[PDB]
């Protein structure tokens, strides 16, 4: 169990998975998160090559899907950004606001 | 002119005791001393 | 319960795992706080009814 | 409905003090509400009605602070009897 | 815990008040006597709430007619009461636990 | 966009001249380029370098900024200017950060500041009470004034009876035939 204990209330959350049970994406709103499953803490890297467990995003994240260890697709409520996980570099980004 | 009162349905005498001061006598057949069982026939509340 | 708490408080300070050791007390202590509002809107209609019919 | 006019003036106070540590208008509200709730209920549709219910929210604002009151409540008095330990 | 259950299966199948509908107060008297032994227990309090409020917004003159459930409800409000004190004082014991961790 | 703000629709227009989910969706699909070159369009940017927010739009950030600290926000909270902004911000560190957090954040805040924090408090909100209950699990049991003690005593006293008041007020508005003889009237 992780348990914080937030004042406020929004309901849109989701959560992935890394395949060998490593860590845990948790999209929130504005916000990404990567928790680490041994202490449910945050990813806490001791190189600190800022792959951080803290992303800031613009609307409310709706969906968050690994499709293997490398690629991330977010879906958040205005758009969907693709990304991947051994750098912290973003890869594709389409519009999701007209529709 | 005159008038009629429903207020008093069951009466039993009516009559003048004095210059004004009327009489009305009336029953409470059921509710007071009979007290009898009915057959339970419930009506549909919900 | 208050009483254990007062004089070995320090030791539950070093003790590593105080939801491990008291889960069951934090539970029924829980249940209880979470019995308390409806509880007390209870107690507002209770005393509401009552004083009404004292005064009438 | 000078009452009617008392608890519109009433509610309105409350709400402009909700933290004021008085008593005789709360009681004067717990009388008129224990006495007349229905005629108070029927009196007005909407602007009454809107007072009710941002007093309600203000109040439902002062029940959420309420347990957390309670717990620092039995914090201070588990600190009095360590205090008091102290001393003894 | 079998009046718990078919109080809650009561509640949930139907409602309430046509399970009071004709209630007079020999019929009023054996509920809040389960009442008064069971609104103590943490399992049934909400739910033994619920009944109370709705037979008093249901019978609220025919308690002033009847003498004796008044003073149910005189003892109901000091035993709740006593309910009061335990669980604020529950309150407190949780926010000396949020101290301790 | 990347371009323009280079060198520098509506959004751009401003800033060339100056030199909101449709705004995000316009100008969120480079960012961290943008946002270090930006550093009105900032407050549309926090809404869509934490060391550069904290050191900083007050409002702005109090309310709508991304990533911010927790020592720079106990200190802007233990700044008593007091202009709603212990609401604000005991609102915005209980939304951003867990409470064991803020407990060893205000284990590492000195004591001087909890002593003036609680007697503005005694002296003149349920995230404020939150908070209370935070900074007393955080200093523990031992060092704490007993004078100050009695001073929260009372405040948390009066404040807790007018509660239970208050609640009790809250829930309350949230609320045979003719007898055997009777004299009555009539009309002609």
């Amino acid at each position: 169990i992780s348990l914080p204990n937030f004042n406020h209330f929004s309901n849109s959350v989701s959560l992935a998975w890394s395949q060998d049970g490593s860590l845990i994406f948790h999209g929130f709103d504005d916000k990404l998160q990567i928790l680490d499953f041994d202490t449910f803490k945050k990813f806490e890297s001791l190189e600190n090559t800022k792959t951080v467990s803290e992303f800031t995003l613009d609307s409310e994240i709706q969906t968050v899907k690994l499709i293997n260890d490398t690629n991330l697709i977010v879906a958040t409520r205005t758009t969907l950004n693709a990304i991947n996980l051994l750098r912290g570099q973003v890869i594709n980004s389409f519009d999701l606001y007209p529709f | 002119h005159f008038f009629f009162t429903d207020k008093y349905k069951p009466l039993l005498f009516v009559d003048l005791i004095s210059s004004n001061e009327l009489a009305i006598i009336e029953r409470n057949p059921l509710t007071f001393h009979s007290k009898q069982k009915a057959f339970i026939q419930p009506k549909l509340v919900f | 319960v208050k009483w254990c708490l007062i004089i070995h408080g320090g030791y539950l300070v070093s003790i590593p795992n105080l939801m491990s050791t008291l889960s069951s007390l934090h539970s029924t202590l829980k249940r209880r706080s979470d019995l308390l509002p409806r509880l007390l809107a209870l107690d507002a209609r209770l005393d509401c009814t009552i004083n009404k019919f004292k005064t009438l | 409905d000078h009452l009617s006019k008392i608890f519109l003036t009433i509610s309105k106070s409350i709400t402009q003090n909700p933290w004021n540590e008085e008593n005789l208008l709360p009681l004067w509200l717990k009388w008129l509400l224990t006495l007349k709730s229905g005629e108070l209920n029927s009196i007005k549709d909407k602007h009454t009605k809107k007072n009710c219910k941002h007093l309600k929210s203000a109040l439902r604002s002062s029940e959420e602070i309420l347990p957390v009151l309670l717990g620092i409540q039995g914090r201070l008095e588990m600190l009095r009897r360590q205090a008091k330990l102290r001393e003894d | 815990e079998l009046t718990l259950t078919v109080l809650q299966e009561l509640r949930k199948r139907g409602k309430v008040r046509v399970a009071l509908y004709g209630r007079d107060e020999s019929t009023l008297e054996p509920l809040l006597n389960w009442c008064l032994k069971g609104i103590e227990d943490v399992r049934s309090a909400s739910i033994v709430a619920d009944w109370v409020a709705v037979v008093l917004e249901l019978y609220g003159n025919t308690l002033e007619s009847s003498p004796v459930l008044q003073e149910l409800m005189i003892d109901l409000k000091t035993k709740v009461r006593h309910e009061i004190h335990k669980s604020k004082e529950a309150q407190r014991i949780e926010g000396m636990l949020q101290l301790l961790t | 966009v990347i371009e323009k703000l280079s060198a520098l629709d509506i959004f751009f227009k401003e800033l060339k001249i100056k030199e909101y989910i449709s705004d995000p969706g316009f100008l969120n699909k480079d960012l961290i380029f943008g946002k270090f070159s930006g550093n009105t369009f900032l407050l549309t940017h926090p809404l869509f370098r934490n060391l550069l927010s904290l050191l900083r739009l007050f409002k702005q950030a109090i309310v709508t900024c991304p990533n911010l600290p927790l020592n720079e926000l106990l200190e802007e909270l233990f700044s008593i200017r007091n202009r709603e902004l212990l609401l604000d911000i005991s609102f915005r560190i209980l939304q951003d950060f867990t409470r064991d957090s803020i407990k060893q954040e205000m284990k590492k805040l000195s004591k001087l500041d909890v002593q003036n924090f609680i007697e503005f408090i005694t002296s003149g909100s349920t995230q404020l009470f939150q908070l209370l209950s935070l900074v007393l699990d955080s200093i523990g049991l031992f060092s704490l004034e007993g004078a100050l003690l009695e001073n929260l005593t009372l405040y948390i006293d009066k404040q807790v009876e007018i509660a239970e008041r208050n609640t009790e007020l809250w829930n309350l508005i949230d609320t045979r035939a003719l007898p055997t003889y009777t004299m009555e009237y009539l009309d002609i």
